[PDB]
RNA sequence: UUCGGAUUGGGGUCUGCAACCCGACCCCAUGAAGCCGGAAUCGCUAGUAAUCGCGGAUCAGCCAUGCCGCGGUGAAUACG
RNA sequence: CGCGGGGUGGAGCAGCCCGGUAGCUCGUCGGGCUCAUAACCCGAAGGUCGUCGGUUCAAAUCCGGCCCCCGCAACCA
RNA sequence: GCCCGGAUAGCUCAGUCGGUAGAGCAGGGGAUUGAAAAUCCCCGUGUCCUUGGUUCGAUUCCGAGUCCGGGCACCA
RNA sequence: GCUGACUGGGGCCUGUAGAGCACUGAUAGGGCUAGGGGGCCCACCAGCCUACCAAACCCUGUCAAACUCCGAAGGGUCCCA
RNA sequence: UCGCCUCCUAAAAGGUAACGGAGGCGCCCAAAGGUCCCCUCAGGCGGGACGGAAAUCCGCCGGAGAGCGCAAGGGUAGAAGGGGGCCUGACUGCGAGGCCUGCAAGCCGAGCAGGGGCGAAAGCCGGGCCUAGUGAACCGGUGGUCCCGUGUGGAAGGGCCA
RNA sequence: AAUCCCCCGUGCCCAUAGCGGCGUGGAACCACCCGUUCCCAUUCCGAACACGGAAGUGAAACGCGCCAGCGCCGAUGGUACUGGGCGGGCGACCGCCUGGGAGAGUAGGUCGGUGCGGGGGA
């Protein structure tokens, strides 16, 4: 779906969107990326979302990276109200700039096109880049 | 089981733990007493 | 394999001597010498030295010892030098390093 | 005892063909042979320790030291092994008394063993010493074939002061140790 | 060596298919070999007796005679 | 058990940490550290006790010594 | 096990156009299962049953321990 | 969602507490008796204990998650 | 607590005026039969509820005991 | 009866923000390799190919209240004003 | 669900809540205690009869990932881990001074005296690497003991110590 | 007697002193070494510990050097974060002033420094 297995803990506090940078950001495996313009969990549904929307989009061709992945246990209640946290219920959590997704070995009209149906799929706005001398070579 | 501690006069002395069915013998050590100075001290009641 | 039984031994027993805070009275023995050093931790400082090879005497290496602890006494004893505690180093307390030891005495000692 | 045929020709004779065939700038270079350990392990004797002291008299027999025993370092289920027990004998033998052993392994031991085309040689465990294993004790000289109650064999280890397996084949060849080439 | 618990190890003699090894010096002394290899007979010091490999050496010899 | 909740304890805070610092005068018997583990070792004129706790021998001042991979070290200095 | 000789290794003999599939026999080696057989079940009343060998038919040879026969020794037991 | 019980050869049940050891009835398979089948008698096979994790030397057995089963509850509204 | 009565080779067990002891369904061997069984005939250290002690002498007598049972106790 | 809140300087204490991946775990892409999923040549040890499994290991790339090789600003306390 | 221990929440002193996220205790050990002496792991690779992923053995590499009775954490081989010999300080009489803290409690503790243990000694020793393994008072049981003893001597019954 | 250099003890800094490679040292220290009678030893082993030694060797160990492959250390500059003071956004969150300011990374560093005492050379 997208998910880890053995987890260390089942479930874990929200915590804060704070501060958006920290890793990922300079586009190290392909063509073209799909940057991220404000901070969100992404959900594992919406990942998967974005994928086929590309793969879909070239032939069963190009090459996909994905590069973020949902590994923070989402949590909700039943329609109960307060006794204990839980239940479930995976998701992402994604700040401004980074790249997720980053496709490669197909054309400049098509990594384009497909990044931009792919970033259709997402909860927040994002920024179709190229690559650069400034994502280095490391 | 808790453990009652005698030596042999006046009997005062002092007091122990031992739970156990090891030792199950007489279970007797060197001890000091409250009367004169440092004597034989065997387990009992 | 690391740090070896030799180095453990050894400073497993001096860390305790350096413990209780007396000068130390420390004896390192090799194959054919003994030397004795008597130091002052914290000033990090010997006082008072005594070898074999620098009494340059020889012959039955543990009455070599018995005498390089006398002399050590009665050069220690004379700087005011009375209590200390025994270091042994990484050395069983026998034979010659016993010897020096209970040859520290006329002065010194406790050993 | 201080002569012993062996110790002597690894000096006159298994020494110098040492030096003409490697060439060692010094003396101490050139392999001296340290520490043969045999050890028994004996899963054979578990729950019964009794049968072991009988094992321990044999090796001193043949060795002519007193083995000591090694006991079980953790406990482990499959068979069975309880991490107390005594799973078997080892004995460290040096200096003569290797030799006096080594000797009577070589002349008489080994001749005695059923097929035996050789000695294994790849058992050399790459740091240059050797290892092999037995598996009766009754091709020994100093045991009489009435005294084995049950067959148990052993490991004989043979350390080696030569950096490689090449120089230890080279002194242990020389010495005598039969060779499956 | 500790002094208790132990074979004697006394100089010794013995034998074989083979004359003597003088060299000795272990328990229980005067033992008797029932053969070696070494003094040369049984492998070392090859005997090669009693020797095979006949098996493909015989079938093509008998056979385009007869 | 699972939901309702199986959760809900914890124990009571155990109030440990440093009880005198750097330059700071103390009585024999004055208790400098409260620990866990060996954390900080007994120095000059400073005992442990059966708890890994450390107090002043002696009167003094309290210094403390990082002795690095040897550890950190509080001895008390006298002129006590 | 000097019991018992199944299995297998090598060496051969003979018949036969020819013995891999499938022959019988001799020798050396190999020596397995088997320490009187669960429920059950067969034959035999006397010169019988046990047991021991011998011949023939078919047939080149033979897988015959089969079959049809021959004699040697020779029991037990029938209240009913 | 809640609390209680469970899940083991083909079927139905023990064993779980209390760690080391899987058993009982039926069915199935091979043989016997009978003209034959059934009944009956002599033999045998057949399982990794829902599952994933963890504990221990060792887990059907103890602890946790998840998945099914059955039972009880869901009141004042 | 306790008074005490209850503790069998393989199980239920049955056995105290004391002087080396046992039955039935079991187990196995054996006769019977369609078999199951029943009936019939033969063998199983149970050192019989532990130690020290009276005696020649011990399931079965004296000091403690290990365990079991009901009924009565008590419980700050 | 000058010790107070607050403030200046000096020491000591700390493990958070940030960040990191050395540990505990999780984790994308590639590489090289144990075990095998087994295509099957076996049915004797064999035994090779893996566009599936895969330890460890190297390269690139990340995540963590109950991870930390690191680590501020602050905070606490003592001394002197 | 209710007391106790560990971790997080907890905002780098202490402290800090919720029917917040996760685990454990109600014991245990006469050696798993004291001391003196020695020894040093887990793992990986290579070698060795029965030995296999793992029984034992040999070689090299292995700064701690092992072990420390049990949960976690802190700690720890320069030992707190593993072995051995002696031993019972798992003593009595106290306790300067502090930690903690609303109270009552809980905790650490040098040092002195009596008599000891191990050690040549310095020294260490008033249980156990540590933090859970527990329960005010009242009422009563037992062993002791000096104390009280309702006219007096006893006794009844109490106190005191365990 | 100071001073320097080499060795032997022994402290301190606590890896800039480590690994690995190479090289070097025996007169003197030191080690390995010779032996196991004696003190004392090893759950077997004089391996270790211990003693009585001095023929040999610096092979091992140790000491001293030189290499930057690893390991270790590590700026300046810039950012993150932030005490204090202010804004902005529905929100998630962002920004400005003033004062503090990392971590990673880049440059580079490093094959140790040093105190006391002895023995030996100056
Ligand atoms: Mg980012
Ligand atoms: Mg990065
Ligand atoms: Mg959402
Ligand atoms: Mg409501
Ligand atoms: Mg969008
Ligand atoms: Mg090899
Ligand atoms: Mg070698
Ligand atoms: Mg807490
Ligand atoms: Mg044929
Ligand atoms: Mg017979
Ligand atoms: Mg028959
Ligand atoms: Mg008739
Ligand atoms: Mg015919
Ligand atoms: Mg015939
Ligand atoms: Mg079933
Ligand atoms: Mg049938
Ligand atoms: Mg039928
Ligand atoms: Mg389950
Ligand atoms: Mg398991
Ligand atoms: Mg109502
Ligand atoms: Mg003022
Ligand atoms: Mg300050
Ligand atoms: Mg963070
Ligand atoms: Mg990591
Ligand atoms: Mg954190
Ligand atoms: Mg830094
Ligand atoms: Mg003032
Ligand atoms: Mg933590
Ligand atoms: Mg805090
Ligand atoms: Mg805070
Ligand atoms: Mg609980
Ligand atoms: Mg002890
Ligand atoms: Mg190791
Ligand atoms: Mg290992
Ligand atoms: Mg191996
Ligand atoms: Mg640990
Ligand atoms: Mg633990
Ligand atoms: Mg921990
Ligand atoms: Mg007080
Ligand atoms: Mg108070
Ligand atoms: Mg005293
Ligand atoms: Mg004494
Ligand atoms: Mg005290
Ligand atoms: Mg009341
Ligand atoms: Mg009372
Ligand atoms: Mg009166
Ligand atoms: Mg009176
Ligand atoms: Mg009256
Ligand atoms: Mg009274
Ligand atoms: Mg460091
Ligand atoms: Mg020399
Ligand atoms: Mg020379
Ligand atoms: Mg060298
Ligand atoms: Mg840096
Ligand atoms: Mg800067
Ligand atoms: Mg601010
Ligand atoms: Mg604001
Ligand atoms: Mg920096
Ligand atoms: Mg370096
Ligand atoms: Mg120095
Ligand atoms: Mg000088």
């Amino acid at each position: 779906m997208l998910m880890p297995r053995r987890m260390k803990y089942r479930k874990q506090q929200r915590g804060r969107l704070k501060g958006a940078t920290k890793g990922g950001d300079y586009v190290a495996f392909g063509d073209y990326g799909l940057v991220a313009l404000e901070p969100a969990w992404i959900t594992a549904q919406q990942i998967e979302a974005a994928r086929v929307a590309m793969v879909r989009h070239f032939r069963r061709g190009g090459k996909i990276f994905i590069r973020i992945f949902p590994d923070k246990p989402y949590t909700k209640k039943p329609l109960e109200v307060r006794m204990g946290k839980g239940k479930g219920n995976y998701v992402a959590v994604v700040k401004p700039g980074r790249v997720m997704f980053e496709v490669a070995g197909v054309t400049e009209e098509q990594a384009m096109e497909a990044l931009r149906i792919a970033g259709h799929k997402l909860p927040i706005k994002t920024k179709i880049v190229r690559r650069d001398a400034y994502d280095e070579a490391q | 089981l808790l453990l009652e501690c005698t030596e042999c006069k006046r009997r005062n002395y002092a007091t122990e733990k031992n739970k156990r069915n090891t030792p199950n013998k007489l279970e007797l050590r060197k001890y000091c007493p409250w009367c004169r100075k440092h004597t034989v001290h065997r387990e009992v009641k | 394999a690391r740090l070896t039984a030799y180095e453990r031994r050894k400073f497993r027993v001096r860390n305790r001597i350096k413990r209780t805070g007396r000068l130390r009275l420390s004896v390192f023995r090799s194959l054919k010498h003994i030397y004795a050093q008597i130091i002052d931790d914290e000033k990090g400082v010997t006082l008072v030295s005594a070898s074999s090879l620098a009494l340059k005497l020889k012959g039955n290496k543990t009455e070599v010892a018995r005498q390089v602890g006398r002399a050590l006494a009665e050069k220690a004893l004379a700087l005011g030098i009375k209590q200390v505690a025994f270091d042994r180093g990484p050395y069983k307390y026998h034979g010659r390093v016993k010897a020096l030891a209970e040859g520290a005495r006329e002065g010194g000692l406790e050993f | 005892p201080l002569d012993v045929a062996l110790k002597r020709k690894y000096y006159e004779e298994v020494r110098p063909e040492l030096i003409r065939r490697f060439g060692y700038q010094n003396v101490w270079e050139v392999p001296r042979l340290e520490k043969v350990v045999i050890n028994q392990g004996l899963g054979e004797a578990k729950e019964d320790a009794r049968i072991l002291e009988k094992a321990a008299q044999e090796l001193a027999l043949i060795t002519g030291q007193k083995p000591a025993v090694t006991r079980a370092k953790k406990s482990i289920s499959n068979f069975k092994l309880r991490k107390g027990m005594p799973i078997g004998l080892r004995v460290t033998l040096r200096r003569d008394r290797m030799w006096i052993f080594l000797e009577k392994l070589l002349n008489v031991a080994l001749p005695r063993i059923r097929d035996f085309r050789g000695l294994n040689p790849n058992s050399f465990d790459g740091r240059g010493n050797y290892n092999l294993g037995l598996r009766e004790q009754l091709i020994f000289p100093e045991i009489t074939y009435d005294m084995v109650d049950a067959l148990r064999g052993m490991d004989i280890a043979v350390v080696t002061t030569a950096e490689t397996d090449e120089e230890a084949r080279a002194l242990l060849e020389l010495l005598g140790f039969p060779f499956r080439k | 060596m500790k002094e208790g618990i132990h074979p004697k190890l006394v100089p010794a003699r013995i034998i074989c298919g083979c004359g003597n090894v003088i060299e000795t010096y272990s328990t229980k002394p005067e033992i008797y070999v029932e053969v070696c290899s070494k003094c040369h007979p049984f492998y070392t010091g090859q005997q090669r007796f009693v020797d095979t490999e006949g098996r493909v050496e015989r079938f093509q010899r008998r056979y385009g005679d007869s | 058990a699972l939901a309702s909740t199986r959760n809900g304890r914890d124990s009571q805070a155990k109030r440990l940490g440093v009880k005198r610092y750097e330059g700071q005068v103390v009585r024999a018997g004055n208790i400098l550290v409260r620990q866990r583990g060996t954390r900080f070792k007994p120095g000059k004129n400073v005992g442990m006790g059966r708890d890994f706790t450390l107090f002043a021998l002696v009167d003094g001042v309290v210094e403390f010594q990082d002795r690095g991979r040897l550890g950190r070290y509080v001895h008390v200095r006298p002129l006590a």
